[PDB]
């Protein structure tokens, strides 16, 4: 098997979850990645 | 923690309102910080003013008793401030009160006990001094990430409630800086920018999910956190945004399986600043901002209303990990 490539080079969503509580500490969408 | 599924649906509800508010811009916010600030504020409200707030945070009040909501937040906050040794995570709350204001003693007791709120007295009459005390507190809590938060502050403000989190996590396996290379990032069909693209060949919890028409990648931090990234197939972003639910996230988090993959992820720094009034109004939180607000649990001296609810959040992603910090600034005036 050839490992898949997954490239975040277009808008994407994400969430950051705290493990003990499973709470959603943060959510967002990157459309234009500022530096 | 039993308030979790409520917080997760509140995250998706608020997200959808922010995406409908501006559908072609970066979004970044903290569902937990906003829910903490408004649940704390509900302790000073009564009747429908109160019930609208907790229902807007996706609590069913004829199902979960109010004491258990607040005790759920109390425990959440305690967990947040006791991470694994490998993760930096803190949260805090400051309640800046007009000097001389006669408060309902039970409010001050309840915010200290349940929300760990640090009460301060300030003279809103001296606008530069009051702004500095609030902004210094937020800058300290957010470890320098949110600076000079408050620029303009009404001399008649009765209280400013300020809630923050600080997060700094390390990837379980970091990227190597030598492998980062500038690549094209396709903002839209006619717009390409350059970004430093990190990369690594690793064992990832990675799958392409039919229900979301998206790749779904879990990135573990050392210690008690995970980031989940969703890359929608072409044309499927709005679909992905609409279809996320708490049950879907849970199923992804519970799966242990890993597979070999080449990941390319951009280094970035983004910020969101939001007036929460209209978006929370779409979620049903309306009366607390109005000429009918009942904040008589805060003070019985004169009626109040919440004039301002602003949220600011910053995110940095790089080869070492992620740093992030929100702050909520919710201000009340006499009505």
């Amino acid at each position: 098997s050839i490992p898949p490539e997954v490239k975040f080079n277009k808008p994407f969503v994400f969430l950051m979850i705290e493990q003990n509580t499973k709470s959603p500490l943060f959510m967002g969408k990157v459309v234009n990645p500022t530096q | 923690n039993k308030i979790t599924p409520n917080l997760a649906e509140f995250a998706f509800s608020l997200y959808r309102q922010l995406a409908h508010q501006s559908n072609s811009t970066n979004i970044f916010f903290s569902p937990v910080s906003i829910a903490t600030a408004f649940a704390m504020l509900s302790l000073g409200t009564k009747a429908d003013t109160h019930d609208e707030i907790l229902e807007g945070l996706n609590f069913n009040l004829t199902e979960i008793p109010e004491a258990q909501i607040h005790e759920g937040f109390q425990e959440l906050l305690r967990t947040l401030n006791q991470p694994d040794s490998q993760l930096q995570l803190t949260t805090g709350n400051g309640l800046f009160l007009s000097e001389g204001l006669k408060l309902v003693d039970k409010f001050l007791e309840d915010v200290k006990k349940l929300y760990h709120s640090e009460a301060f007295t300030v003279n809103f009459g001296d606008t530069e001094e009051a702004k500095k005390q609030i902004n210094d507190y937020v800058e300290k809590g957010t470890q320098g990430k949110i600076v000079d938060l408050v620029k303009e502050l009404d001399r008649d403000t009765v209280f400013a409630l300020v809630n923050y989190i600080f997060f700094k996590g390390k990837w379980e396996r970091p990227f190597e800086v030598k492998d980062t290379e500038e690549e094209d990032f396709h903002v839209d069909q006619v717009t390409t920018v350059k970004v430093p693209m990190m990369k690594r060949l690793g064992m990832f919890n990675i799958q392409h999910a039919k229900k979301l028409s998206s790749w779904v990648l879990l990135m573990k931090y050392l210690g008690n956190a995970t980031a989940i990234f969703f890359l929608p197939d072409e044309g499927k972003l709005q679909h992905l945004e609409n279809e996320l639910t708490h049950d879907i996230i849970t199923k992804f988090l519970e799966n242990e399986d890993r597979r070999s993959a080449s990941l390319h992820l951009p280094k970035l720094s983004i910020t969101g600043t939001y007036d929460l009034k209209s978006v929370l109004g779409q979620l049903g939180i309306t009366k607390v901002f109005s000429n009918g607000a009942d904040l008589s649990g805060v003070t019985e001296e004169a009626p109040l209303k919440l004039s301002k609810a602003v949220h600011k959040a910053v995110l940095t992603i790089d080869e070492k990990g992620t740093e992030a910090a929100p702050d909520d600034d919710d201000e009340a005036i006499p009505r």
